[PDB]
């Protein structure tokens, strides 16, 4: 058998990708937001020395 | 979803080290900077330079890690996989006669 | 997304803040996951009837 006609394959999609999303969102609120808030004040600079 | 287990693992699980850099950064070069606020202007001329030099060295030392992570991330974008097969059968009685 | 941490080692003077690229890489990694969209595919190879 060959030259099979147009099949009707069905896929549910949407694998377990949203699970890992909770990891980055949880680690940011614990160390990203505080760092961004602390950096807003007394912003340092860099020169030639 | 069970097929993307190793992919998601090598993508995110091993990538925790990337986010971990922010932890040490906020713990060292942020919370220990209170001495600069309570320092006189006579000392700020050198404190700022010392902080900048200390931060530049850390950035240069951690830069190769970013490149290594970027290069390893490409490993999860390789189009490779096996195949799947199926089967099917059916029966149907025709005729019968005693003996 | 065709980015995944731009990297590109660059250094200047009077315009490079020390604490700046750290949060940038984190934001890039966080945005890369949002653009991710799996795309599978299947095609007929061969068959038979016995």
């Amino acid at each position: 058998l060959s030259t099979l006609p147009d099949p009707d394959v069905r896929f549910h999609a949407d694998v377990g990708l949203f699970e890992i999303s909770a990891g980055i969102s949880l680690l940011a609120q614990r160390y990203l937001k505080p760092l961004q808030r602390l950096l807003k004040r007394k912003s340092f600079f860099y020169g030639r020395t | 979803p069970m097929l993307y287990k190793e992919r998601r693992e090598t993508l995110k699980m091993v990538g925790n080290r990337l986010g971990g850099l922010v932890r040490v950064a906020h713990a060292a070069q942020d919370r220990d900077l209170k001495r600069y606020f309570k320092a006189r202007r006579k000392d700020r001329r050198k404190v700022a330079e010392e902080v900048a030099n200390g931060h530049l060295e850390l950035i240069f030392g951690w830069l190769p890690l970013i490149g290594e992570l970027e290069g390893a991330i490409e490993y999860a974008e390789l189009p490779d996989l096996d195949f799947i097969r199926c089967h099917g059968l059916h029966t149907l009685v025709l005729q019968s006669t005693p003996w | 997304d065709a980015r995944r941490l731009g990297f590109e080692p660059i250094s200047t003077t009077y315009d490079m803040i020390p604490l700046s690229f750290v949060v940038g890489w984190f934001s890039n990694f966080d945005k890369y996951v949002r653009t991710l969209a799996p795309l599978i595919g299947v095609t007929f190879e061969t068959g038979s009837q016995n």
